């Protein structure tokens, strides 16, 4: 019975925080001064920890006169130790992988010892009764869930909140101040909430079917493909790469897209798509997959390839979020769709570009009567609300009104932002030749 | 002899290349797969290398050491020396694609 | 030397004294069971004594012999002779509920340590678990046996100790002069009628189909609580989170439109109620808020224990979603996960004497069905909550399927099953613009 | 039924069982208390009633409590092995029953046949 350690990854932890200063910031969510094995390395550990915390250098000499005026630097292997755990692991960036082997290592460690503790206490009670014998292993367990938790989230105070929740709506005011913030989306009507489109955050546009969630996705790719340097990466699921470039093309030169699909146009509609086809080409951002079978794994992969192929990404769109399928949860619908939007918000944090993920509303809002989408609805379909930080919906009023006063006009209404505020923004729509406009 | 169509030395420098260079997992992914590594040990750890760079991002020596330690498949393989003399044998990238 | 807790001697005079004594099985039944007994042959003959009496009354050493002669059990046991040798060593009748009793508490200690022993033989080979994994997996062993526990000898009680618990809740109605609260004040005066506060001992489920507010109904009930009730209040935040709960709430407290809050620029005369309720809420400090997307049955009683330790006690615990909570053990069934958290938040209800309102929602198949009115049975069909649940009431406005309806900015709060209270629909009008329900 | 063990509990001698399955014996007891005064049944559980109706329910209590003879068990899972037991038990302490009441026949349940419904 070895208790569950590893002295490779703990050494490699404390070696890379003395050549990385910086990676402390990260490091110190994952591993405690408890959480290390044996007496020698949480003597070095409190060292660094202490140090980080309020006296930003820290080297081999700085870690060592910490120690010598304790009386501890012989106790940990004199000057020679700290100095060798730098030669013995100089592999930088990592370090938040091996805290958290350190960390694992310990909640099982801690396990063991809890349970041993409660194997003991039944064996030998000394006048413990089976209820209090069952309460004092309960607490045991519930001591190691408090340590482990506390870290990161728990229950926040009221100044907490308030704090928190003053510093968002001060943030509001700013929002239509600094402008487009990295992503243009072309409509200068949703630039007021949306303040450019966000890398780090995951962005849901939902709509039911004959709104065109399709036709919005493909207009925020047509201004990211030539305002924005970097390339665009679009998925498609629903329809094939030569579709979505016929409808890219029709938007591209107001020609009516029944005229493309079919083939017979004018002299004068073929010089419109002729001077779009140029200016295509000299951009290069258009990367379309038209794979109908794809996996959360394979969508992470490619998108990382085309990233490390042209410097960086710039704007992942998926054509469908329920048409992509993980072959581990085939059985449980409820958690394939959870699982994917997980996996979407983790590559828009790892690339740090913003992903316009497609999805498609519940039958539960046309028995309503009113038929505006609500964030509420696209819970049934699956848990995206706690993953996107944007959802934004679109309703057009022509769509189940005939004598509708907004004749040719979508609103996107933005149910959920973090980042910015909400509200519902009009804009105009042409379903002859799939192209959204500004409303005037 | 009947002696299988196998390549032991190409399936080394897969999973050599791929803890000296894990960004090469991009293009490795679309040509080999678990079950076409031949023998039980090369297949526990190509499966340790993908289920690790499918979702975390750091691969090295002692990450698959404790992927496999964990699942009682380090021995079984050869120890962690083994693993770690993949690195030392094939210290060849970019053609990891090709093996 | 671990030896494993057992009596042998107490467990020959249970088997000894229901030879004795037919009569007693009526109380050792409801302490021993034939699984508590420890080794082979004293539960085969337990397990012949319980066949026999239930229906075949009489029992003896010729009854219990030839039920295991024709079983081939009678020379695994030890013949005739061990089964007559029964009587003559134990002829202590009455003492046989307390013989039972010692069976039951080595067998509950027995199970912890094999309980406890699974927790470290799992530690050790993991293969595959994660620490996170491990611990949920070592609370839920732990649980089981809690499961099995707080029966409290529940019995058939005489009118004595009826009438004076009716007569003491009687008199307790009339203090308040009008209020009719035993405990929680809800805020609204047509629901306290049927009602009559929240009791702490239950489990309260409010569930409604998207666009009634299910968020802005639990919102409210927190609102009054917190300024009523000297006790905090904990809110487990899964579909938004605290930012956006506390914009709500501001909304409600300062009865300013819910637009202008999440928006940004608002009125001087909007900012100084928003200022002036600031000041409350800031004396009270009751409203703890978590954040927490990922949050299991685990952590969730964790920290509802440790907030109930640092404020001396809770006074209501709220959840944002049922369905968002996950169990990792039971992650492939999710009819069992369901059943489970609503066991669990039950629990916690029953452990900490607090109401806990948790949040859940129906099902589409109340829109097909035309007649909108949320009925009991139909949250069934998302888990298994009815037994567990003792107040279910549902949220229904008629504005939302009806544009010509009657019920103009009103919901109504049915509610279809209550164990303390009675039943009914309690009408109560609803303001969309700001989030705040009132009295009708 | 409850109506039943009214009449039951004032006139016979030996006292009544009744097992409580779905409703506890506190709205039993409000029930009861309803018939026996002729109160309307919303002024118990709510709480607020008259002088008058408060003699009526004063009154009552105490023939209740000189009878000595309704016995509730109010627990949800009854098996019919606990309730045998439990009605043996009552009839064994206070020299035997008079009349035996379940709120529910579908409430109770086997452990042995959780499978099948019908059996």
């Amino acid at each position: 019975k070895v208790p569950p350690h590893s002295l490779e990854a703990e050494q490699s932890v404390i070696g890379g925080l003395l050549l990385d200063n910086e990676r402390w910031d990260t490091v110190s969510e994952h591993v405690m001064t408890q959480d290390f094995y044996s007496r020698p390395h949480r003597l070095i550990f409190d060292g660094v920890k202490s140090i980080l915390e309020a006296g930003k250098p820290l080297d081999l000499i700085t870690l060592s006169e910490y120690l010598e005026q304790r009386e501890q630097l012989e106790d940990v292997g004199g000057f020679a130790y700290l100095a060798d755990l730098a030669k013995n692991t100089p592999s930088a960036a990592n370090i938040n992988a091996y805290a958290e082997i350190v960390a694992e290592r310990a909640l099982v460690r801690n396990l063991i010892g809890v349970a041993n503790e409660i194997a003991d206490a039944g064996y030998d009670p000394q006048g413990r009764n089976a209820e209090d014998l069952l309460d004092l292993a309960e607490s045991k367990v519930f001591a190691i869930a408090e340590a482990r938790t506390s870290e990161n989230e728990g229950p926040k105070n009221v100044d907490s909140i308030l704090e928190r929740t003053l510093e968002r709506i001060e943030l509001l005011y700013k929002t239509p101040q600094d402008g487009v913030t990295g992503v243009n989306t072309g409509f200068t009507d949703l630039n007021k909430k949306t303040a450019g489109l966000q890398g780090s955050d995951l962005i849901i546009v939902a709509a039911r079917p004959s709104m065109g969630k399709t036709t919005f996705a493909m207009n925020l790719c047509e201004n990211a493909a030539m305002e924005q340097d970097k390339p665009v990466l679009i998925f498609s699921l629903e329809m094939p790469a030569e579709q979505i470039m016929m409808r890219m093309l029709a938007s591209l030169s107001r020609v009516d897209q029944t005229k493309i699909r079919t083939g017979q146009l004018d002299d004068e509609d073929w010089a419109r798509i002729s001077s779009t086809m140029g200016i295509l080409m000299e951009k290069k951002n258009m990367y379309i997959d038209d794979s109908s079978g794809l996996t959360p794994t394979e969508v992470r992969s490619r998108a990382r390839r085309i990233a490390r192929e042209h410097g960086g990404l710039s704007l992942i769109m998926v054509d469908y979020l329920q048409l992509m399928r993980v072959p581990a949860l085939t059985d449980n619908r409820t958690l394939e769709i959870a699982e994917i939007s997980r996996s979407l918000k983790a590559l828009a944090k790892e690339l740090n570009v913003p992903v316009v993920a497609l999805s498609q509303l519940n039958r539960s809002l046309e028995q309503r009567a009113d038929k505006r989408p609500v964030n509420s609805d696209l819970r049934e379909s699956g848990s995206i609300e706690q993953d996107a930080d944007l959802i934004m919906f679109i309703y057009r009023d022509e769509v189940y009104h005939p004598d509708s006063p907004l004749k040719g006009t979508a609103e996107i209404i933005i149910g959920k932002q973090r980042n910015g505020p909400i509200g519902s923004v009009r804009l105009t729509f042409q379903g002859h030749y799939s192209r959204f406009d500004n409303y005037a | 002899i009947k002696v299988p169509p196998h390549s032991l030395e190409a399936e080394q420098s897969v999973i050599g290349g791929l803890l000296l260079d894990n960004e090469r997992w991009d293009t490795v992914s679309e040509h080999v797969m678990t079950q076409d590594f031949y023998s039980r040990p090369h297949r526990l750890i190509f499966d340790g290398v993908k289920s690790i760079l499918e979702a975390g991002k750091p691969l090295d020596l002692i990450t698959l050491s404790e992927y496999l330690e964990q699942r009682e498949q380090l021995e079984d393989v050869g120890g962690f020396a083994y693993l770690a003399d993949l690195a030392k044998n094939t210290p060849s990238a970019a053609n990891i694609n090709a093996y």
